[PDB]
RNA sequence: AGCGUGUGCCUACCCUACGCCGGCAGGCGCGGGUAACCCGUUGAACCCCAUUCGUGAUGGGGAUCGGGGAUUGCAAUUAUUCCCCAUGAACGAGGAAUUCCCAGUAAGUGCGGGUCAUAAGCUUGCGUUGAUUAAGUCCCUGCCCUUUGUACACACCGCCCGU
């Protein structure tokens, strides 16, 4: 029941909104990110991810699309996507919850087993 | 071996006020340490009572330095 | 003056902990969670209190006024890169807190972490390092 | 005009020494007598130069120890100073014949040397020689000065001013002639 | 796409844009008066220089 | 104060005075040096003086952790680094044992070089302040020479007797 808030804007309002100024509505690593440069040099890959993402499958469960590309910030315009990121040996299917916003997909896929000793 | 842990005062009561001010000019040597050790009371209280002492005129310079003060008594003559 | 002056509060009952009274005021109040010994020198400041009186022969006036520039120091000129919780993630305002909301927060934020399934929130959950440094030397005070 | 070297304000003359085994290895006297208590060096070449050097300047130098001292040679001669003050307006007495009657009451006198395996205790009574006998005297000061002024209120100014006076007089409330008189103990107990 | 793709990773900082230029590896490189080898080609080839050891 | 270093071949990445903006980390147009000329008289630290503190896990100690802002790089998340405000844990001079040193020496204290796009808790140099003790011994751990003993010689960490 409760209504996610997010600096102060709405969702819809998140959505409806440009880089320019969601460089402020981000933190300092961020805003040095988006502001470093084109995303052509390297970026081509998030280019060409954005448009995947942009392919819409119909009113059901999104479909799943994974990707080698640990470095990518989440967009509010991908709220409610699925999608595996690559940690080294296999794709961790994970829902992007309308609380990604300021992260990285590395944030979210871990790469080492949590370790549980036995005997020496 | 009693621990005995010290709780110095901020400020004077009564009995302290005139109880310095009749034994303190009364001594050989006075330093805030050994007012602080005497009457139980902090080191930079001792500091402030022997400045107000020293504008009194009731006791004079020795020597100054940033770590400790020197004072001593007047002459009974 | 340095006798001893009437009604000389010993214990301050301020914001439901125990404050000090024969602690200097720049540093009786840092006492308080949340509040250190930098910005308490903005506060005095602020408002019109010397920094040579002790904390226990303040009155009401003047702890009231101290209680304000606490609660709301925004419009006090008090500069917005001097606070503790700057842009909040939830709301996005400028606030300093005081061990309430503080507490709470800090507490809310370990459970949006760990809700939200971020391995900084794992490790808190697990009960390790989160800054990225060596466990295998040190930490040996985790677990028996 | 050098009329006189004034150690500062205090007079290098008319002190009297009263043990005649320490005559020419105590130097304040119409020679070794500065305004200060820091030379320039060469005093630790030889094998007996260190006897000429003037008492106030080894204590000086021996008042530095335990790592975070080293080498402040300035604040150890302030507290010198700082200490002849307290020293001259305490007793009434000239500052410098409190340290020359005080290293001859703080002098152990007879020595007990460990022989034999490691770990067997076997202690065979030696004399203690002159040069030796000051050496420990001014080591056994600046200790006991130093113990008492660590986690006290007490400033080492006056702290290393009590320490002096109680050796002076030999109260034994002193932690140098406490040291002293259980070694004495000590070498007596077995010889 | 491999000609775009052989070698579009960029060497142009880092330790491995620069080599030794003796042997040719890449391990304790000395950078200092542009000698850019490594410690060594330097010691064997010392003399001719006319780095001696004087000290 | 003294050793230093400084625009590099593919190889792009140098050291910096001066003016403004900003608390700060930092940012822009401006001038020098391919070096006894410019940073630079390298206004370094420890020390010196004057306040505040007063034996209280305290204004000691800064680990852990939250939020924010800049720089380097194509890319920082398992925080590169730096800055700001909070958070203020253990630790009350350390058991058995063990390391280094004797004169500008130990020790305290900072500055250069190496790694370096971003870069020192390491290392190599340098300078400041500057001592205690000793001019000896073979007791311990070992070394050199002579004599003697040996069932050893892959050489005592050797060889060997019996249930």
């Amino acid at each position: 029941f409760r209504k996610f808030t997010y600096r102060g804007v709405d969702l819809d309002q998140l959505l409806d909104m440009s880089y320019e100024q969601l460089m402020q509505l981000y933190s300092a690593r961020q805003r040095r990110r988006l502001s470093r440069g084109l995303r052509r040099k390297q970026h081509s890959l998030l280019k060409r991810l954005r448009k995947a993402k942009k392919e819409a499958p119909p009113m059901e469960k999104p479909e799943v699309v994974k990707t080698h590309l640990r470095d990518m910030i989440i967009l509010p315009e991908m709220v409610g996507s699925m999608v595996g990121v690559y940690n080294g040996k296999t794709f961790n299917q994970v829902e992007i919850k309308p609380e990604m916003i300021g992260h990285y997909l590395g944030e979210f896929s871990i790469t080492y087993k949590p370790v549980k000793h036995g005997r020496p | 071996k009693v621990r005995d842990k010290l709780n110095n005062l901020v400020l004077f009561d009564k009995a302290t006020y005139d109880k310095l001010c009749k034994e303190v000019p009364n001594y050989k040597l006075i330093t805030p340490a050994v007012v602080s050790e005497r009457l139980k009371i902090r080191g930079s209280l001792a500091r402030a009572a022997l400045q107000e002492l020293l504008s009194k005129g009731l006791i004079k310079l020795v020597s100054k330095h940033r770590a400790q003060v020197i004072y001593t008594r007047n002459t009974k003559g | 003056s340095l006798v001893i002056p009437e009604k000389f509060q010993h214990i301050l009952r301020v914001l439901n902990t125990n404050i000090d009274g024969r602690r200097k005021i720049a540093f009786a109040i840092t006492a308080i969670k949340g509040v250190g010994r930098r910005y308490a020198h903005v506060v005095l400041r602020k408002a019109d209190i010397d920094l040579t009186k002790r904390a226990g022969e303040l009155t009401e006036d003047e702890v009231e006024r101290v209680i304000t520039i606490m609660q709301n120091p925004r419009q006090y000129k008090i500069p917005d890169w001097f606070l503790n919780r700057q842009k909040d993630v939830k709301d996005g305002k400028y606030s300093q807190v005081l061990a309430n909301g503080l507490d709470n927060k800090l507490r809310e934020d370990l459970e949006r972490l760990k809700k939200i399934r971020a391995h900084r929130g794992l490790r808190h959950f697990w009960g390790l390092r989160v800054r990225g440094q060596h466990t295998k030397t040190t930490g040996r005070r985790g677990r028996t | 005009t050098p009329d006189i070297k004034l150690f500062g304000k205090w007079s290098t003359d008319d002190v009297q020494i009263n043990d005649i085994s320490l005559q020419d290895y105590i130097a304040v006297k119409e020679k070794y007598a500065k305004y200060l208590p820091h030379s320039a060096g060469r005093y630790a070449a030889k094998r007996f130069r260190k006897a000429q050097c003037p008492i106030v300047e080894r204590l000086t130098n021996s008042m530095m120890m335990h790592g975070r001292n080293n080498g402040k040679k300035l604040m150890t001669v302030r507290i010198v100073k700082h200490a002849f003050e307290i020293i001259h307006l305490l007793t009434g007495e000239n500052p410098l014949q409190v340290l020359v009657n005080a290293i001859i009451n703080s002098g152990p006198r007879e020595d007990s040397t460990r022989i034999g395996r490691a770990g067997t205790v076997r202690r065979q009574a030696v004399d203690v020689s002159p040069l030796r006998r000051v050496n420990q005297a001014i080591w056994l000061l600046c200790t006991g000065a130093r113990e008492a002024a660590f986690r006290n209120i007490k400033t080492i100014a006056e702290c290393l001013a009590d320490e002096l006076i109680n050796a002076a007089k030999g109260s034994s409330n002193s932690y140098a002639i406490k040291k002293k008189d259980e070694l004495e103990r000590v070498a007596k107990s077995n010889r | 796409g491999h000609q775009q793709l052989y070698w579009s990773h960029p060497r142009k900082f880092g330790q491995g844009s620069r080599s030794c230029r003796v042997c040719s590896n890449r391990h304790g490189l000395i950078r200092k008066y542009g000698l850019n080898m490594c410690r060594q080609c330097f010691r064997q080839y010392a003399k001719d220089i006319g780095f001696i050891k004087l000290d």
